[PDB]
Order: C-alpha cells, then sequence, then structure tokens
RNA sequence: AGCUUUGCGCAGUGGCAGUAUCGUAGCCAAUGAGGUUUAUCCGAGGCGCGAUUAUUGCUAAUACUUUUCCCAAUAC
C-alpha cells in the first residue's frame, strides 16, 4: 500500500506506529467478516498490486480519504469488487499452474487464498490387460 | 456437545508431551512407588518446547449433577 | 466466508432479520387493539350487577 | 389511565451440562412419598420395569468415450 511505502521509505529515526485496517467496516460489518475481505484483498495485491489497484478503485471518485486506508465503499459494491478480486486471484492462480479456473473445487479456492498447495515430485512415488510371461 | 465432548477427550498439549520420551537420554526415576512412572518431554529437557506447558481448563475435574444435588 | 465474505454475512444477517421478522409478525398478528383493551377492562369491570 | 405480581402458552436473544433425558391401560402416595442433621420436628413424589450416541432428528463428507461418408476415358 503506496501510504505505508512513502512513510518507511522515507523515514528516520525508528518509532512505533499505530494504524487501523478495519477503517469504517466495523460499523457494518463483524470482525471475522472484516479479516476475510482483508485477507483477499492482501492476497490480491500480493497476486499483482496494480491491477488490484485498479480494481480497488471501481469508478474515478473512490474516496479514499487521508483518515483512513482503504477507499470509503458500500457493502452492495463490496460484494461485487469481492467477486472480482477472487477472481483475479484465481486467474492468476491458473496461468502460473496453468489449471482451469472453472475445475477448482470449493476447499481448492479456499486454500488458494489462505496459504498455498503442495506439489509433487517425481521422487514421490506411489508404490504402495494383463501379459503372461514364460520364464 | 460433540464439540465440547470432542475437547474433554482431547489429547492435549501437556498429555501428548507426556506421551513421548526421548531416544537414549535415560532419566531419572522420580516417583519410588512405581517405577515406570515417566513424564516425557515434560521437563526432562529434550526437543520440547522453551516455555511451561499450561494446563487445559477443559481437562479440570468436575462432580456430576446428581452428586451437586446431594451437596 | 473465505470466498466472498461480504455475500455470505448480508445472507447470514438476512437470516437473522427474517427470524426476527417473524417473530414480531408473530407478535403483532396477536397484539390486542387498544378498543379491544378498552372493551375488555370494562366488560371485566362491568358484571358485577 | 399508566405501573406492577403470579401462573400458563407461543416465540426471540443468550448462558450452562451430556453419568442423564424421557416413558409408566405397572405399584404405592397429602386417608402422607420420603426423612442423615432441626424429630411432640420437616413435607412430595418414590419404587420396580423400559428406551438410549447417558434425549432425539435431520444435512453434508467418506463420480466416465453414445453416434458418422466415399476412385476412375477426351476409346478398337
Amino acid at each position: 500500500v503506496e501510504k505505508f511505502g512513502d512513510l518507511i521509505l522515507k523515514a528516520t529515526e525508528p518509532q512505533m506506529v499505530l494504524f487501523n485496517l478495519y477503517d469504517d467496516w466495523l460499523k457494518t460489518i463483524s470482525s471475522y467478516t472484516a479479516f476475510s475481505r482483508l485477507i483477499l484483498i492482501l492476497r490480491a495485491l500480493h497476486v499483482n498490486n496494480d491491477r488490484a489497484k485498479v480494481i480497488l478503485k471501481p469508478d474515478k471518485t473512490t474516496i479514499t480519504e487521508p483518515h483512513h486506508i482503504w477507499p470509503t465503499l458500500t457493502d452492495e459494491e463490496w460484494i461485487k469488487v469481492e467477486v472480482q478480486l477472487k477472481d483475479l486471484i484465481l486467474a492468476d492462480y491458473g496461468k502460473k499452474n496453468n489449471v482451469n479456473v472453472a475445475s477448482l473445487t470449493q476447499s481448492e479456492i479456499r486454500d488458494i487464498i489462505l496459504g498455498m498447495e503442495i506439489s509433487a515430485p517425481s521422487q514421490q512415488r506411489q508404490q504402495i490387460q494383463l501379459t503372461a510371461t514364460q520364464t | 456437545r460433540y464439540r465440547k465432548m470432542k475437547e474433554r477427550l482431547g489429547l492435549t498439549e501437556i498429555r501428548k508431551q507426556a506421551n513421548r520420551m526421548s531416544f537414549g537420554e535415560i532419566e531419572e526415576d522420580a516417583y519410588q512407588e512405581d517405577l515406570g512412572f515417566s513424564l516425557g518431554h515434560l521437563g526432562k529437557s529434550g526437543s520440547g518446547r522453551v516455555r511451561q506447558t499450561q494446563v487445559n481448563e477443559a481437562t479440570k475435574a468436575r462432580i456430576s449433577k446428581t452428586l451437586q444435588r446431594t451437596l | 466466508a473465505v470466498q466472498d465474505p461480504t455475500k455470505v454475512e448480508a445472507h447470514v444477517r438476512a437470516q437473522m432479520a427474517k427470524r426476527q421478522k417473524a417473530h414480531e409478525e408473530a407478535n403483532a398478528a396477536r397484539k390486542l387493539t387498544a378498543e379491544q383493551r378498552k372493551v375488555k377492562k370494562i366488560k371485566k369491570l362491568k358484571e358485577d350487577i
């Protein structure tokens, strides 16, 4: 987020500071809905940080006042922007892993959003029609 | 109800840690009255964690409902 | 809630509001009207003649 | 005309415990069940039997190939 970067990159004399990522969300949404929204937004910013920057401004007004960090947006539009953000994360995962986004299961999407997924090397062996042979 | 009963019978970290036993690190035989009684990685300075483990409140012994009404 | 948190929370609160609305309309469909309360009190206080 | 008490229903929001919940065309019981303390005193259920995940219901987790077209003269 460019506020954090503009602060830290041009700061000296190390000092503690306090923020709040639930800008005005707690007035209308719960705590672990705010956390899930934050996780989605942060995963997106980890994915692109520029496409999600455009998604975070669905209009050109997009009043992100200096009083807080996230744009002042309504819950009904929050649902739509969350859908677009989820689509972005899935599209990037599919692009990088050559998978099909429609083929992902529910728990697959949950694991994609939360953390990461385990691979499978060739050294991992599952050693755990009939052709008769005379010997 | 299922969550509470599973948490009560669940294997707590302190009870999980008493299940283990170090390999080749011989413990002193505390508790004369019964040899073979040994805590696991509870305090043996083996491979556990730095801080002491905490008692789970769900394992605290409680009395019955009929016993309470008689009390 | 991991996938669409705001939509899920809105659905949950819609269910909560539906339950509260059902409770309140059940209370309202029985609530005694002011005319009915008055006539009830008057009839209870009248009949000892 | 509000305020408020008791009991009973319908709900809603919570909290607590799964060694207990329910049944009783079985028996006994305020014409007295049970009495360890407070006994010339207290005052209700008790016993036997039965069901059970120690109340009972749901919901979900534990998967892909049927089809249907073909070679030929500007000639004794």
